[PDB]
């Protein structure tokens, strides 16, 4: 697994491998990653993808229940706790997540936390979790800038993922990019690793090692 | 593996399942379990398949030689004692389980063997997982005095029993007949009753489907003259 | 020390046509090197067009058809007879699933039915509840021997246009029933001569906007 | 595995079942466990098959290549070539091994070896699993210098018992007797010794 | 995480904590900062195993704020202190204890003085001049040993400080990403912004 | 005891005659009359059978010998020498050869490993 | 999560015709040691079913108390205890293999393997399995232990499918049973020649049959074995 | 841990009318990290052709040590070695090596000199012969490798045809295995001509 | 521990031998095996002491309380109850118990109540380490109806040879005999027994 | 120890190896040379159990020394390499083996050519235009994968190795001082004094 979050001028972008692998063995290529909490909350899944993908879809009618009951959108700081309080309760019982839980309000602006089962819960503005986390954090770093445009970026996290998906064995399939605004988030499609490799070495002028 | 071996009137016969297996996938759907230690002495393995046949290559190699030093056919107790006394010195770790049968001079013979070093003596007998599946078939039709066709007929029901009702087993019966004053007559898939049916698809492909970089000449042939 | 658990072998198959969706599975059932049973059904029709099969530990597999049935009964009891729609199914197993999450139903689950359009789903599920709509699953012992087939036959995967030399993809072209029950038949006929658990019969549970159609097939008993 | 060895007026009779198990089952049902080391020395074998065959061999060697340079061995001879196998390999071996012989000097001779590799010279010896059950038995109907028919009688009534009360023996009773006379080989089948 | 300093002078408590949050490969960040405000004049750094360190501070927190709400009073940091160990006592024979080390610095109003509390984990309460928890002490209190005054000035307290992380820097083989320093003295408590 | 004669029994004489090669050949040449004759489809390799008495059954000594099922070797010279040549090169067919490859050596390779048992015994101690 | 004690050895089963056959020895064992030689492992429920019980003896007892008492149950405020409203097989099994999973999901298993044999109202053959994991499976012949590996080969050639049950006759099914029997006692080392059979037929209703004994024995080849390989005399 | 599973990748082998093919993919990894997509699995000693999976540096070690043996049997023989003579020769060195073995799958091909039939064998890392005559599979993605020869494979294909078969089943094998891809190498054997060619695949 | 109880024409005898051992070392030479649970229902224990102890004190409650309600138990009911807690616990208890009990009615009984907690009514029953030894012996001497003296002379005879062969048995040989008469303790001496 | 890099150019190879040496606890140098020159044109880099590295990578020195003296003649890399390649396959499989990993930067003379050569402590040999052991890689392929090109000159080299080097000092949660870099091309071995 590969996933990766970051803050920019323009919010969050949001990008995912697609790989799911029981041992060596790919189970599927076609996984979804990100969790759509709701129109304007977004986590990503990493670690135990049923742990991930029930207490997130949870989250999401926690969040709800929060806004019919005070009238007024969660918090991206409300609605990260509510799942890290969930977890720290289960500590020791063997949950397994890796999740950013990620948000774009009025009081906050974009906002991303990392949430872990641990009860680990950190604010920032770059984060990468997975098998593939450090192929594309290296991307991430050497090419992040605050000013980013809203095009630029989501290449970027596009671009990431393709480092991890690359490199690492158990990242792969296709990438989910997104977008995280103040309005909501927008989906910026799948796109097949297969096909993207060879248009970015060409288009790049990368991965001059692997020839094609 | 089922692998059987029944006394008869004039000789002996063993019988074998085709199937070899890697844990629950099918390897080789017609494997040759029957091995020659001698023309007229053969042997059945189950157990470690590297090990059944590397230890009757080795013995038949040394009851050939054996043969030639002594100017006299060789003789199954002959191999019988090399094989154990080699297995017992490796304590096991040599994982072969062998029903080792055969005539000559002194008359015919049926013994198993195991991987420790243990030998028995019988008229009839069965190894391997579908061991108990056979073993049932024989104690349930063998008898003594039986004929050559009526041996072939039991041993074959009894690895067809393994075949059907042990998952281990599968696929033909390969059998062997040794009778006394007579050449050895080796019926390799002497049933077959599995084969496969045919596929509802052909998946032959269009020629030029898969997407191909390079292509070159391999040069296999050696440094040319002139 | 007592295993709670054990293997029952087995392997099924999930796929999603145009209008229409096929869930089959072998009817070997299996401990070790023994045979149980050469016909055991493994694909339960669960009401309201519903088709699933729980492969894995049998047990745990009756057990989890059993109150998933169990739900579909109290859904109509609760909700005035409502139709439970295919992702309203799946959403309701993943909660059954989680619910023994730290004692799991050790099954590999898939549903197959027609969504609220009328287009063929199939929802694959692991043993702890994590869920997804997919075009194509097979699941249990013979899963690994199947999916890299139908990925090839059905998805037409490394599969180029002749001419064109990997430059254009085969196009993706939708299936018929009687193509699907092909593809099914060759995955099984493959997986029983390569597979010792797989073998016996063939059970197929078709779905349609007419209903649910039961088709069966020999397959080898060695 | 039920064996037993027992000395008599004319010589000695050794006997044994025929059940030889790999857990629950049973691999061979007509296992002959009294086996032959030399003319009127035989032993009754216990304990590992692969290890007990083993030893048994290597004696039948030994005490083949003493009788071709000092003439007949001694019961005891055999016994102590035994022993030193067995004592000497205690760490490898899993071997309870009955010795029995009939010299013309001596006449019957028992000497019984357990796991440890120890000797016992004994009037009778009874051992593998299931003598456990007729240790009660064998001590109250013994006696010193029976006739042929009466010790017959008295290893098949033993190990009647010793089958009937332990899974890992069966089968048919072999016996063989050793004496001036000779070497004769008995059998006796389930359906005359379970009504006993 | 990973180190956490302390040291009381003449007139403040100063708390020197690192900024580097570790998930094993990576360091996923870099500017955490390791404390929490109890009261006005007192301030708590943490260092231990992952969620508990935050989960416990924050509880503690709220704990000795509603202290403050009810009485309208700041319990002296001594009452505070004392507060922090029994919870972390009773942690430690809990089903699933806390595993997290704390340093307290906090002022007294009333008796006008700075005070340095050090607690584990197991509930080990200890008033120091200076202290530390981990290996931090190890490479640090032979320096704090040598040069340390109890008439020390608040500068002359940083700069002992930075001689202490300096070392740290030079013989620790991990990267801590340097330290969030903050003083608590009768204002307060202020971060020392350029460190 | 022990072997204590490590040192070469055949050397070069100052006329660069290896004497006890020489020697062995002249036994050879002592030797009953032996022979071979290729054919386009065979071989035959022939031998007088001198019986040394006729009480003695010359049935059961064997001049032609099956060194594999497709070779044969017959001999001039000294009978036990060749006797024990026939066991050595039975076995190193074997252990040399079909142990490794499965299959019996060509016959230019085995006489290649008869040759090589010979010239050692000319060099040895 | 316990450990079997005094354990009972393999049942076996089949269907017929007009019914279900289904046998089991009267042993007990404890380990190696053949203890109890007069234990009934087949038990009756009515005049339909017949319950066969391998494993753990002290847990069949346990059961057996459980359909006695389901028995008393059905009969209170029920007249038709003895008519339509009697147990059926399918009633029972289903009733057992909830307890045996319900159980194994405790952690504390009824440590068993269980047959029941029956015929139910309408004149089927019911036939079906479950153990102490709780797994269930029906088949034309059902055995447990030893006999899943050794009666059921010799079963299945009588019935090897459904269409072969009707060409079954009662006299053909019980011979293959008895065979059978003979044959787990000759290659099951925890087996007893003595053995209990019952017949469930749709027609002559239930045959139960104890102190059934093996016979017709193949021992006499025994006389000719000598030695383990080159011993002679 | 498991050493014929560190490195990954895979070869498959088919037989055709008068042709024999053998195929590998390119991967070399440090388990999940992958390192190289040039790592070639098959070998050739005049005509024979050896495929071994497994643990690389032994994989390395075989061919080195296979041109080393065939290389002396072709100055002694005055021949190059053949498809079933080279089987037996990699079985014997595989076994003697019985309690302490090469981590290796490897996959004999070639088509013999003298009688024109093409032979293919495969073994496990212990020396024991699989001689079929349809295909053979190795590597961490043997099983995927079984499915798709087992339902693509038919007897008697034409050289060109048979490309397609081994490549697709190489190909779709590899896709689903993590440790096996970043590329493929096809070899097409015929009597006297042999054709080596790159696959195109994802590079995931 | 040696311990049996035999049914016989009169009613039922329960024997046993007095050793309780501490590994090697005899902790009690003249213990009391012999246990009773009402006036004509004893019990013989084998296995855990504190178990057994345990088990027939709560079971003598329980026949206390029966009898005011419902008058005197049977020995089947005894049996029972026994079993009751030998099966519900089997987890935490190491307890081998025969129960033996005379009624009017039903005369002699006995029941015994290995390990698992299962029940076996029987016409004698053996338990304890030492009964291994012994299962020969008695299965070959016990007659059904034997007169007092008799069954005294099986029982002396049989823990005569499970004290010889087992050493976790020993002291004096215990008997209890029930009858219409009542109730009467025997004591047998090693100096008596051993020249059996 | 900790980190080796390897990257060939056009017409070098450049070596970047760690300077820390760590015990345990405490670091003991930072300037520590973790590379040994075989022959005037082939350097070899190396990480991997204490003691084992040093004298596996000194024993090999002396062999190419001993081979480059009796021939008069420097082995090319490629045969270097293999040599390397068998000593460490021969020791996988001994009593107790090398736990040495190891990069070889060498110019063949010959053929006019950087060569880097990757070889694991079990004999795993490739030849590459950039690599790395242990976790290095993991940090550092990405950014190697996107800007490496074969015909890079050094100083472009250099440039692309700061930002690996960057990137670990970044993400990397041990301190491993900083890298010693040097660079084998036709005239030789040279090392980077600033970097
Ligand atoms: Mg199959
Ligand atoms: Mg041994
Ligand atoms: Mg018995
Ligand atoms: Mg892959
Ligand atoms: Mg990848």
């Amino acid at each position: 697994t590969t996933t990766l979050a970051f803050r920019f001028q323009g919010g969050i972008i949001v990008a995912v491998d697609s790989r799911a692998t029981a041992g060596n063995w790919v189970a599927s290529q076609t996984v979804k990653k990100v969790i759509e909490i709701n129109p304007f909350l977004l986590g990503t899944m990493a670690g135990g993808s049923a742990d991930c993908q029930f207490w997130e879809t949870w989250l999401g009618s926690q969040c709800r229940l929060h806004e019919l009951r005070e009238k007024e959108r969660i918090s991206v700081a409300a609605a990260s706790k509510i799942l890290s309080n969930l977890v720290y309760q289960y500590k020791g019982a063997g949950l397994s997540m890796g999740t950013m839980i990620c948000g774009y309000t009025r009081k906050e602006g974009p906002t991303i936390y990392y949430v872990d089962s641990d009860g680990t819960r950190l604010k920032g503005d770059i984060f990468c979790v997975g098998s593939g986390q450090t192929f594309a954090y290296g991307v991430l770093d050497s090419n992040y800038k605050w000013d980013l445009s809203v095009e630029d970026a989501l290449y970027l996290g596009k671009r990431s993922i393709l480092a991890a998906a690359h490199r690492d064995a158990y990242s792969g399939g296709s990438v989910n990019l997104y977008h995280v605004t103040e309005d909501g988030w927008i989906y910026h499609g799948n796109h097949d690793v297969g096909e993207l490799f060879w248009k970015v070495k060409e288009e790049e002028g990368s991965f001059n090692n692997v020839i094609g | 593996t089922t692998i059987v071996g029944v006394k008869f009137n004039n000789g002996v016969v063993i019988a074998a399942d085709t199937r070899s297996t890697q844990g629950p996938i099918v390897a080789d759907k017609n494997c040759a379990k029957l091995h020659r230690i001698s023309p007229k002495i053969w042997c059945a393995g189950a157990g470690t398949a590297a090990d059944t046949e590397a230890v009757t290559q080795l013995i038949g190699s040394n009851i050939e030689l054996h043969s030639l030093y002594t100017s006299r056919e060789p003789r199954v107790v002959s191999a019988l004692q090399m094989l154990k006394q080699h297995l017992f010195k490796y304590q096991g770790h040599i994982g072969a389980y062998l029903i080792v049968a055969g005539v000559d001079p002194t008359g015919s013979h049926l013994f198993s063997i195991h991987a420790h070093g243990s030998t028995d003596v019988g008229y009839y007998l069965s190894l391997g997982s579908g061991s108990l599946a056979a073993m049932a078939v024989l104690e349930s039709h063998w008898k003594q005095d039986l004929t050559k066709e009526e041996a072939i007929k039991l041993a074959s029901d009894a690895i067809q029993a393994g075949i059907w009702n042990d998952l281990g087993s599968g696929s033909n019966v390969d059998v062997c007949v040794m009778e006394i004053g007579k050449d050895a007559e080796y019926l390799r898939n002497y049933l077959t009753p599995n084969v496969r049916e045919e596929k509802q698809k052909s998946y032959k492909f269009p020629r030029g489907t898969t997407a191909v970089l390079k292509e070159s000449i391999v040069n296999i042939c050696d440094i040319q003259e002139e | 020390q007592f295993n709670p658990y054990g293997d029952n072998g087995g392997t099924i198959l999930g796929i999603a046509g145009e209008d229409f969706a096929v869930l089959a599975g072998d009817t070997r059932n299996i401990t070790d090197y023994s045979i149980n049973s050469r016909y055991e059904p493994k694909v339960f029709d669960c009401g309201d067009n519903i088709v699933m099969s729980a492969n894995g530990f049998a047990a745990d597999g009756d057990a989890l058809v059993k109150r998933f049935k169990n739900s579909v009964k109290w859904y109509h009891f609760d909700h005035n007879d409502k139709k439970l729609s295919i992702n309203s199914a799946a959403r309701n197993i993943q909660h059954l699933l989680y619910g023994k999450r730290f004692f799991p139903y050790y099954v590999h689950t898939i549903i197959a039915g027609l969504d609220e359009d009328g287009k063929g789903a199939v929802y694959s599920f692991d043993p702890v509840g994590s869920y997804e709509r997919e075009q194509c699953r097979a699941g249990g012992a013979a899963a690994s021997l199947i999916m890299p087939f139908l990925d090839n036959q059905v998805n037409f995967k490394n599969q180029y246009e002749p001419g064109t030399n990997g430059k254009v993809k085969k196009p993706l072209k939708y299936l018929s029933v009687e193509e699907v029950i092909k593809l099914v038949r060759d995955s099984f006929t493959s997986a029983t001569e390569r597979h010792i658990q797989v073998g016996d019969g063939l059970e197929i549970l078709i779905v349609t906007k007419d209903g649910v159609r039961k088709e069966f097939y020999e397959l080898k008993r060695d | 595995t039920s064996i037993m060895a027992v000395t008599f007026k004319d010589g000695v009779i050794l006997g044994a079942d025929s059940r030889t198990t790999t857990g629950a089952y049973i691999a061979n049902r007509v296992t002959d466990k009294l086996t032959r080391v030399h003319d009127k020395i035989w032993c009754c074998r216990s304990g590992s098959a692969a290890d007990t065959q083993a030893i048994a061999d290597i004696v039948q060697y030994h005490l083949e290549l003493y009788t071709s340079q000092y003439g007949t061995p001694s019961t005891e001879t055999a016994a102590s070539v035994f022993k030193e196998l067995c004592y000497e390999n205690k760490d490898n071996l899993t071997a309870g091994i009955i010795v029995a012989g009939y010299d013309d000097k001596n006449k019957g001779e028992v000497y019984t070896i357990p796991l440890g590799g120890s000797v016992h010279k004994l009037p009778y010896a009874i051992a593998g699993s299931g003598s456990t059950f007729i240790y009660g038995y064998c001590d109250k109907n013994f006696r010193e210098n029976m006739s042929k028919e009466e010790t017959v009688d008295f290893i098949k009534h033993s190990l009647s018992q010793a089958i009937k009360w332990d899974g890992s023996s069966g089968g048919v009773i072999r016996m063989v007797v050793l004496t001036a006379a000779g070497v004769e080989r008995l059998i006796f089948y389930p359906d005359e010794y379970e009504q006993l | 995480m990973d180190i956490i300093l302390g040291i009381r002078v003449q007139d403040s408590v100063i708390l020197a904590s690192s900024k580097a949050v570790t998930r094993g490969i990576s360091v996923l960040k870099d500017s955490d900062d390791k404390t929490r405000q109890l009261s006005p004049h007192t301030l708590m750094s943490f260092a231990g195993e992952a969620g508990d360190t935050v989960q416990f501070a924050e509880y503690i927190q709220a704990n000795i704020q509603l202290y403050s709400i009810r009485e309208d009073y700041e319990l002296s940091p001594q009452a505070v202190s004392s507060f922090v160990r029994q919870e972390l006592a009773k942690s430690i024979r809990s089903r699933r204890p806390y595993q997290v080390n704390v340093l307290i610095g906090g002022y007294d109003k009333k008796k006008n003085k700075p005070e340095l509390y050090q607690i584990d984990y197991l509930g080990t309460k200890v008033e120091l001049p200076y202290g530390a928890h981990g290996y931090s002490g190890f490479y640090t209190f032979s320096l704090l040993d040598h040069h340390y005054r109890p008439d020390m000035t608040t500068e002359e307290g940083l700069d002992l400080l930075k001689l202490c992380v300096q070392e740290l820097e030079k013989r620790m083989p991990m990267d801590f990403k340097g330290v969030i320093v903050k003083i608590v003295d009768k204002d307060g408590i202020r971060q020392v912004d350029d460190f | 005891m022990t072997d204590r004669y490590s040192f070469s029994l055949t050397t070069f004489s100052p006329s660069g005659k290896l004497g006890q090669i020489d020697y062995a050949l002249t036994a050879v040449k002592q030797g009953v009359t032996s022979l071979g004759i290729k054919a386009t489809n065979g071989v035959v390799i022939a031998t007088e059978k001198k019986s040394s008495s006729p009480l003695a059954m010359s049935e059961t000594l064997s001049k032609v010998s099956l060194l594999t099922p497709d070779i044969g070797a017959v001999y001039s010279g000294m009978g036990p020498d060749y006797r024990v040549l026939v066991d050595k090169s039975r076995k190193v067919a074997h252990t040399s050869y079909k142990r490794i490859y499965g299959e019996y050596p060509p016959t230019k390779l085995l006489v290649s490993e008869v040759a090589k048992i010979m010239q050692e015994a000319t060099q040895s101690g | 999560t316990q450990q079997p004690i005094v354990t009972g050895t393999s049942v076996i089963s089949m269907k017929y015709d007009n019914g279900v056959i289904i046998a089991a020895d009267n042993l007990g064992s404890y380990g190696s040691l053949l203890r109890f030689n007069g234990v009934e492992r087949l038990i009756p429920v009515g005049d339909n079913t017949v319950v066969g019980i391998s494993g753990d003896i002290s847990d069949m007892q346990h059961i057996e108390r459980l359909l006695k008492d389901l028995v008393t149950e059905n009969a209170y405020d029920n007249p038709l205890a003895d008519a339509e409203e009697a147990l059926e097989p399918s009633y029972i099994f289903e009733y057992l293999a909830t307890v045996m999973y319900q159980r194994r999901s405790k952690m504390n298993p009824l440590w068993n393997a269980i047959i029941v044999a029956g015929v139910q109202s309408n004149g089927d053959q019911f036939l079906r399995y479950v153990n102490l994991l709780g797994v269930t499976y029906s088949s034309p012949t059902l055995a447990t232990g030893f006999g899943a590996h050794m009666a059921n080969p010799l079963l299945r050639k009588v019935v090897d499918r459904e269409s072969d049950i009707p060409k079954t006759t009662v006299q053909v099914a019980e011979e293959a049973i008895v065979n059978a029997m003979r044959v787990l006692y000759y290659r099951d080392a925890r087996s007893s020649r003595n053995f209990s059979l019952a017949i469930i037929d749709k027609n002559t209703g239930l045959t139960f049959k104890k102190n059934l004994q093996v016979e017709n024995m193949k021992w006499d080849f025994a006389k000719d074995i000598k030695g383990y390989g080159t011993q002679k005399i | 841990s498991d050493p014929s599973s560190i490195n990954g990748g895979i070869v498959v082998a088919m037989t055709g009318k008068d042709c024999v093919a053998i195929a590998c993919d390119l991967r070399l990894g440090s388990q999940s990290l992958g390192v190289s997509n040039k790592f070639e699995k098959i070998f050739h000693y005049g005509h024979v052709f050896l495929g071994i999976t497994g643990l690389a540096t032994d994989v390395t070690t075989l061919n080195e040590m296979f041109r080393y043996k065939t290389n002396l049997y072709k100055l002694k023989e005055e021949r190059a070695i053949e498809p079933e003579t080279f089987t037996q020769l990699v079985s014997s060195s595989l076994y003697e090596r019985r309690f302490g073995p090469y981590f290796v799958g490897p996959v004999v091909a070639g088509i013999n000199s003298k009688s024109g039939k093409p032979f293919i064998a495969g073994f496990d890392l212990i020396g024991c012969i699989d001689e079929a005559k349809d295909f053979i599979v190795s590597g961490t993605a043997s099983d995927q490798l079984f499915g798709m020869c087992e339902s693509l494979y038919e007897p008697n294909l034409e050289p060109e045809d048979l490309f397609e078969t081994i490549s697709q089943a190489l190909l779709n094998a590899a896709d689903r295995d993590a440790l096996s891809g970043w590329g493929a190498v096809v070899y097409i054997i015929k009597k006297d001509e042999v054709v080596k060619r790159y696959l195109k695949m994802r590079q995931d």
